[PDB]
């Protein structure tokens, strides 16, 4: 559902646009018991919105010229959005950071209630590897051995190791070449470019522009998929089979293609 | 104020620019030296053999530089290991190859100075620079009994030292003690023997001394580029603080203005 | 027991290996060399130095100037100015350049400097000729 | 106290690139090592 | 200037109506907006003589929505709606560079992508002054033709690959053939994209020029005749190679069989020119 | 954060009145204020709302006093008075690393110490990441 | 205002000190990483560093306009170039008095002059060399 608040609307009605679309995501979550999915865009506006309707009641305004309740503004849209006995609202809100600056009071504020964050590079994407997005920049608060288990953090936290690993031999790579400590620094690029291609999957609502069909991998399809790379199980396969692909078993089933084509 | 910070800021982010360029071609020089001294170690290794195995003891100071400067602490330390000498051996004629040299030490000891060679460093050094440098010693026709050559050592990867490879004449080989142990020796032999010894330990001093110049550039240019990176950084913060503080304070004197009507 | 050291500015050759027998031309006489040898030095000549290690295997590299030196710790220090293996080497270029210092000897007249260079660059070749053929 | 050339645009001496513009040492640098040049060609 | 701040407010409401009016009509209008940052000074003055609250700046608290609807208008109407259309080409004049400041800041938002011109690029010789790096087209390549978008997406692939290593271009001379070729197709290309005042050229003159720059024809001559080359090939390929032009537009790309017959009209021409 | 401005600027004295019970009752109790920076974005708030004159962040000339009369209430008292005590633990949230800020300087004034925590220590993975030359005493 | 404001025997040897100044002001970043220099370059380096602690002055004591006169005229001339600069002080005082009750009728001259001529010059050149050579 769309409540499209247009930029060439009064500062009012882009202020309370983000009210509306939360009102129907409550609806679906109270009285309806679901999982609703909440998409905020931009999050700066509801907050330049906010501060201009400010300006306009003759408030005085607070630091670098935004709204005195600032905060509360924030803070009494983004607690509506939370896990309740009925159900739950996840919001995956747009993010402008102005002039770069992360210590403004307009980012500042919204970073103390993201629980996640999901960085969107143009270099992923340069690569060719969609999603394109970052895999050591991206953030969650969630990411602990507790909320999602024990076997899920030491994976992810493997793969962030292998991956920063990467990101250090690149430059020894661009300079030497990949003649590098025998064996071992070329299993680890080895493994992590394996790593970068299956973090790549098609996806559904795209399967009409790309021809590939898309796919829904479980979570524990994604645990048992990287535990394999990480484990040193496909060292045998190349790195095309690891793109493109949901499942690790899309992955050994395409490199017996690549292997009978050959 | 806020246009002092900026325009600090864009030359730190120009300096880092540069140092980080300078750092990937120095490290793609030092690459390619350290490939070669792998090899041209054992050289001098060999070369050095039958100095070692006579045990002569020590005039003329050769000092291997190069027009490069800017490569860290190499011609200054180097320079002054030189002028150590000078406070050592104050009558020794000394042969340069290298204008910073040169620069150091004519101020001081410019009525001790036998030749400068120039125009050196850009390309890498091979065995036919070395063979220059061993005809100009000859030549010369410069009366020299022991002598020693300055070369910067390569230790390893972020240190280099200072060192001195000893190198006699063929008057003085004549008369060394152990010598008469070696056989076959008249004067044609003596003679091209030790002007072929002599270039080659220059050459390994070149070799020793371009992949030390170039590990000391590589690892100059990368502390530069980390603290110029870590200036960049303290130099951001700085200006978001300007910038943010510029436009509450330009707020509240025109909300005091308004305010006050 | 006989330590190798023959380097080279382009090429490393050995590093201190036991070598049976080392074949040297050089100016005292193109004599060779055993384990435990005599304590000389002595100045290499356009020729083939052989190479016989303990396998018996004969290594030919022939060199176009340098230097040998054995001390009395059994200890070879065999330093050349180019020193290659003859097989990637041709007799026709050999008999090229020699044709060449023939020219050079015979056009020098009184430039006896560059006689000097005629008769350097014919020792060359016919030691180059005698290498490639044999 | 003559404003030295590289100390600053604006400060006393200076003027050129954005390393002059913003002064300090570095600025002084580049003064030293161009008028060097210059002065030996001279 | 000399009018009054109700009349510089008003003017670029005025002119978008007018250009509206071609929109609505079925017809396809260009509306440029020279300057909106004295309109909002205009707009200023008034609120602030008015007793309203200022803002950042002494702006009232609706300058954006200001410029958002007066921006909101410029559209691409459907075929049901005549299909017509309105261009909008606001100017912002910053100080000193400062994208940040409140009315560029507005603006950008606003706008559908940027072209920043800087004065370091102008009296470098880039005129126009256009940061590729900065300046952004949010509808990217869907408003090209199949001709300038085959040749200006490997142009914009290979200008960013010459940013990428624009800093050992400054001194290192003893580099790589690959990076020194990279910095000399990026030379090519940079000094391609200069042109004069007044003089705008059509898009087969555009595509045809930087399909040389692109395809390493101009690799073999010097940036300074870049120029010359620009005129004089152009004067080769319409009076003496009307075919391939006819064989271009009618199939509105390059082929390769029409990529070899430029190759060799290039070739020829360069061993006269 | 849902909460009104003057109840996150109630909140604190309210709790403190809370432990000062037990220090005036010859017991002891230990609060945390999480966070003090949040409670002055509040007071901040009702200063603008009431159009006192701003200062440095647009913070009022009271912000000091504000967490001032907060803080002092917690102390050690004699065996006269009981022999109870109150133990404040107030929590700062900085931006940057930035201890030079005007409200972190002002708690710092007035804190017998300052426990530092480092983003540089926690994405190494130490944890907690106290930094041990930065961090006080008194 | 400029030299409207100065005598004319001060903006005879002002005029000369601002071009030195100027001449050293380009010269004087040589100290951070130069080794060698020209000979007339170092000349012009020296004097300018005796320039530059010429204008360095003690509080409370104000000199006359005359005495400002002739030690600036000392140190642009190169009359200064064989003293070292933390002695500069002492000559300033000590040669000054020299010339004052010894030869106070050049003192009289440059006032009725007004100015330095080429034989006012030279004789308190001969001076100096007197005076250094005493010193």
């Amino acid at each position: 559902a769309l409540v499209y608040g247009q930029m060439n609307e009064p500062p009012g009605a882009r202020a309370r646009v983000a009210l509306t679309g939360l009102t129907v995501a409550e609806y679906f979550r109270d009285q309806e018991g679901q999982d609703v999915l909440l998409f905020i865009d931009n999050i700066f506006r509801f907050t330049q919105a906010g501060s201009e309707v400010s300006a306009l009641l003759g408030r005085i305004p607070s630091a670098v010229g935004y709204q005195p309740t600032l905060a509360t503004d924030m803070g009494t849209m983004q607690e509506r959005i939370t896990t309740t006995k009925k159900g739950s609202i996840t919001s995956v809100q747009a993010i402008y950071v102005p002039a770069d600056d992360l210590t403004d009071p307009a980012p500042a504020t919204t970073f103390a209630h993201l629980d996640a964050t999901t960085v969107l590079s143009r270099a992923i994407a340069e690569l060719g590897i969609y999603p394109a997005v970052d895999p050591l920049d991206s953030t969650s608060r969630i990411l602990d051995p507790n909320i999602i288990g024990e076997e899920h953090y030491n994976i992810a936290r493997g793969v962030q190791k292998i991956l920063q690993d990467y990101k250090s031999l690149q430059d020894i790579i661009a300079i030497l070449g990949m003649d590098e400590l025998s064996e071992e620094d070329k299993l680890i690029v080895s493994r992590a470019r394996k790593i970068q291609r299956f973090l790549s999957q098609p996806f559904q609502v795209a399967e009409v522009f790309t021809g590939h069909a898309g796919k829904l991998v479980p979570i524990k399809d994604t645990i048992k998929g990287f535990k394999m790379i990480l484990n040193g199980e496909l060292d045998h396969l190349p790195e095309v089979a690891f793109y493109m692909v949901g499942p690790i078993e899309e992955v050994v089933a395409k490199a017996e293609k690549i292997a009978e084509s050959q | 104020t806020l246009k002092a910070v900026s325009i600090r800021l864009k030359s730190v982010k120009n300096i880092q620019k540069i140092t980080q360029s300078m750092k990937m071609v120095s490290a793609a020089k030092y690459t390619k030296a350290e490939r070669e001294l792998r090899v041209a170690k054992p050289y001098g290794q060999g070369a050095m053999k039958f100095y070692e195995k006579t045990e002569l003891k020590g005039q003329l100071i050769i000092a291997i530089s190069s027009d490069r400067g800017l490569c860290g602490a190499v011609h200054s330390s180097v320079g002054r290991q030189l002028k150590a000498d000078l406070a050592a051996n104050p009558d020794t004629m000394v042969i340069c190859v290298g204008d910073k040299i040169r620069n150091i030490l004519q101020r001081l000891y410019g009525n001790n100075l036998a030749m400068v060679c120039n125009d050196f460093g850009r390309r890498p050094p091979v065995f036919e620079d070395a063979t220059k440098v061993a005809r100009a010693v000859l030549e010369s026709g410069m009366e020299f009994t022991n002598g020693k050559i300055v070369y910067n050592a390569f230790r390893s990867v972020v240190s280099f030292r200072t060192t001195d490879i000893p190198v006699f004449s063929k008057n003085a080989i004549e008369s060394a003690d152990s010598i008469a142990a070696y056989d076959s020796l008249d004067s044609d032999v003596i003679q091209s023997y030790v002007e072929y010894s002599l270039a080659s330990l220059i050459y390994y001093t070149m070799k020793e001394n371009a992949t030390s110049e170039q590990s000391s550039r590589m690892t100059a240019m990368d502390n530069a580029s980390k603290n110029a990176g870590e200036m960049i950084d303290k130099l951001t913060m700085t200006f978001n603080r300007t910038r943010q503080a510029v436009i509450t304070r330009e707020l509240i004197e025109i909300i005091s203005g308004a305010s006050a009507l | 027991q006989m330590a190798f050291t023959f380097a080279a500015p382009s090429q490393v050759f050995y590093n201190n290996a036991n070598i049976r027998q080392v074949d040297v031309p050089s100016f005292s006489g193109s004599f060779g060399i055993l384990p435990a040898h005599v304590a000389t030095l002595a100045v290499l000549k356009p020729g083939v130095v052989t190479v016989y290690q303990e396998d018996g295997s004969t290594k030919k590299y022939f060199v176009s100037s340098g230097t040998v030196t054995v001390n009395d710790d059994s200890s070879v220090q065999v330093l050349a100015e180019e020193a290659v293996p003859v097989e990637n080497l041709d007799l026709q270029a050999a008999r090229d350049i020699l044709s060449k210092a023939q020219s050079d000897v015979t056009s020098a007249g009184a430039d006896m400097l560059k006689l000097a260079e005629g008769q350097i660059a014919v020792e060359v070749g016919e030691a180059l000729v005698k290498a490639a053929e044999g | 106290q003559l404003g030295e050339l590289g100390t600053g645009a604006g400060k006393g001496g200076g003027g050129g690139g954005s390393v002059r513009a913003a002064g300090g040492s570095f600025g002084r640098r580049e003064a030293a090592e161009e008028e060097r040049y210059f002065r030996q060609k001279e | 200037a000399s009018d009054a701040a109700p009349l510089q407010y008003l003017a670029p409401y005025s002119g978008c109506a007018m250009g509206e009016f071609f929109r609505d009509n079925g017809k396809h209008a260009l509306i440029i907006y020279d300057d909106l940052s004295k309109q909002a000074v205009a707009y200023r003055q008034m609120s602030l003589l008015l007793r309203r609250p200022p803002g950042r700046e002494a702006y009232p608290g609706d300058v954006f929505y200001l410029h958002s609807r007066l921006l909101e208008r410029a559209a691409k109407m459907s075929e049901s709606n005549g299909g017509g259309s309105l261009t909008a080409l606001p100017v912002i004049e910053t100080q000193a560079g400062d994208v940040s400041a409140y009315i560029p800041t507005n603006v950008i938002s606003i706008t559908d992508g940027q072209i920043f011109l800087e004065t370091e690029l102008f009296y470098k010789g880039i005129r126009p002054a256009i940061n590729v790096g900065l300046s952004v087209s949010r509808v990217g390549s869907a408003a090209q033709t199949r001709a300038m978008k085959q040749v200006a997406g490997s142009m914009k692939l290979e200008l960013a690959q010459y940013r990428e290593v624009a800093a050992f271009a400054q001194f290192g001379s003893d580099l790589d053939a690959s990076t020194q070729q990279l910095l000399s197709r990026g030379v090519r290309l940079t000094e391609l994209l200069k042109q004069g005042q007044y003089v705008p050229m059509a898009i087969e003159d555009q595509v045809a020029i930087i399909y040389c720059g692109v395809r390493g024809h101009l690799d073999k001559v010097e940036p300074s005749k870049i120029t010359k080359f620009e005129k004089e090939f152009s004067q080769h390929i319409k009076t003496s190679h009307r075919d391939i032009l006819d064989t271009i537009a009618k199939e509105g790309q390059i082929s390769p069989d029409t990529d070899a017959k430029l190759k060799k009209v290039v070739t020829d021409f360069l061993s006269t020119f």
